[PDB]
């Protein structure tokens, strides 16, 4: 329950994959509507730590513009100079891509990400244990998601092609 | 020793032009100015005449003018001929040259 | 001197090629990579013509190409030559030769 | 007595050696379960001072490797380094091993390593004037444990191979 | 120059191996690891070719394989040969030779 | 050169042996030990063959073995034999000898 604003109740049904962040270049939006990136059956690069340089970016826009589809990029942050070279491709001929950061303050994002990753399909990058870097990607080493909207405040992923066995799997391990 | 617009080397020094900036990438994207540096890969345009420190005869320039050489990274001086940006350096601190 | 892929060191200089990365242990178990730092063994492919510095004729460098070397740790320039990265060091550097 | 949680009282008998403290990476759970990281006929590596470096750690877990058998690490802590070897290992072919941190705090840590290693049977790595490193372990130098059970704020060792005749004289050790 | 197990230095390197640990005293005490440092004496097991920097014709190494030295304290590379720790120094710094 | 025992220095080191500590004053009174420091004049037990640096023939030690000399105050490194402590210096360092 939340202080509503209108003289009615309202019963909202937040639908899908939504975290409260929103995409940190006003450059993005492809919309000509209320402020929004809108993506249809696009990449997501999830990252646990930064991505700071121009080399690590490289590699997984190359798959997303060789495939021709849109490219969310969900990690800790987007480095200026890695978010130099996506505003440049984005304003310019056209590559389709949006960054976001991570939702949760340092530990619950490590978890978040992992299940955002295992309900659309791929792998969290810069893992502890893991040994996943970017610069090594591949085009089934990233998530695949039917829908994104992305405003200035919140992230939507609905349709995530993440073998839904699986994602059961990682249900009953988070309801254990 | 070979000269170049109106310039000339002293003893040692080689003037040398840096190759392309690297504007794109291999594949598909492209890439923005303050990253890539400065390119290594340059060519040879102005050979000092000889060395100075060989006794009697000097000892001519290795690197003949018109080839591809790969540069060091700090050492070298920023001269401009005809508005454009031109590195001087000296023969023993080229690294490789590209024969082919 | 011997040369490389459209590449050819000069004076002292010669180009090596770091060994494997010792991924796996000899036993069993297996190591990350964040550790295991830059293997010291090299394979010495690219060699100057001769050494500057020998008054009259150059002195050749003596590390032939196809031999296994123990590298130092320090010095050395990084070059990139299709896309594989390989070492320059001087011929002075390089500690010993894997001779067998 | 502690101040309990339900509407009547409740007898709990600790047994076997139990400690407050659990894993240290949330990786090492082989359960499938309430979140427990369980083996039986383990081999124990009880060190005083950190397993700082990937040297150190490498030839307890040849053994363990070699003889086909789970190992637990009780140390003092365990470096990013080792821990991260010991990740890799894990999450990969799955050579079977976990790591907890020591009881106690202070001098006290000092006396129970030494108990614990006696009632499973073994020796204490890092000991002030014993003179005993990581780098040269042998099988008969790693103590033994029937079962073990690491959860994630409490280990239990429960049947330790450790040569009753010795830990009686613990015992009257520490009666005196 | 003489070789060692699939090793060979370089121009001047020795590759010498120290002397044992002096775990307990004279009469009758032990003494610990932390303490005792490294062994300032040593075999020499592998010898450089010659002298680069002579002349002409190389100036072989003074120190012959199979000898007992006094190391210095600082200079030396660690290298590590079947197992085990050799350390290569510079034929000009071993200080001293136990002829006997 | 001439060599102690079972102790030879190289090229240009010269072993020697501090002269007595000065206990007492020259008329009546006696002195403590952190006072009184390192004693300058010294004897010489061991040369070196000769100096490396000298081309072609080596150029042989100046001093000679039993006389007395005046060290400097820096340099030396100590060596051990026999349970008795030597230090050996450069040629070049020992300042004067004590000729008579």
């Amino acid at each position: 329950v939340k202080d509503g604003k209108t003289l009615n109740d309202e019963l909202e049904i937040i639908e899908g994959m939504k975290f409260d962040r929103g995409y940190i270049s006003p450059y993005f939006i492809n919309t000509s509507k209320g402020q929004k990136c809108e993506f249809q059956d696009a990449y997501v690069l999830l990252s646990e730590k930064k991505i700071s340089s121009i080399q690590s970016i490289v590699p997984a826009l190359e798959i997303a513009n060789a495939h021709r589809k849109p490219l969310v990029i969900i990690a800790e942050d987007v480095d200026g100079e890695a978010l130099s070279t996506l505003v440049l491709n984005r304003l310019k001929v056209g590559l389709q891509v949006v960054a976001v950061k991570a939702p949760g303050f340092g530990d619950n994002r490590k978890n978040q990400l992992k299940d955002m990753a295992i309900a659309t399909g791929g792998a969290v990058f810069g893992e502890e244990g893991l040994t996943l870097n970017l610069e090594d990607v591949q085009p089934h080493d990233l998530g695949k998601v039917g829908e994104v909207i992305v405003t200035k405040d919140d992230a939507m992923l609905l349709k995530g092609k993440g073998d839904k066995a699986q994602i059961e799997k990682r249900i009953q391990e988070i309801i254990e | 020793g070979q000269a170049f617009r109106k310039f000339l080397p002293l003893f040692d020094r080689v003037l040398v032009e840096r190759s392309a900036a690297e504007t794109v990438t291999k594949g598909g994207i492209m890439l923005p100015e303050k990253s890539q540096g400065k390119v290594l890969q340059a060519t040879v345009v102005a050979v000092g005449s000889g060395s100075k420190g060989k006794g009697g005869e000097i000892q001519p320039v290795s690197v003949k003018v018109g080839d591809k050489v790969l540069l060091p990274e700090y050492g070298g001086t920023k001269v401009v001929l005809d508005d454009k940006d031109y590195f001087l350096f000296r023969d023993g601190d080229i690294l490789g040259k590209y024969v082919d």
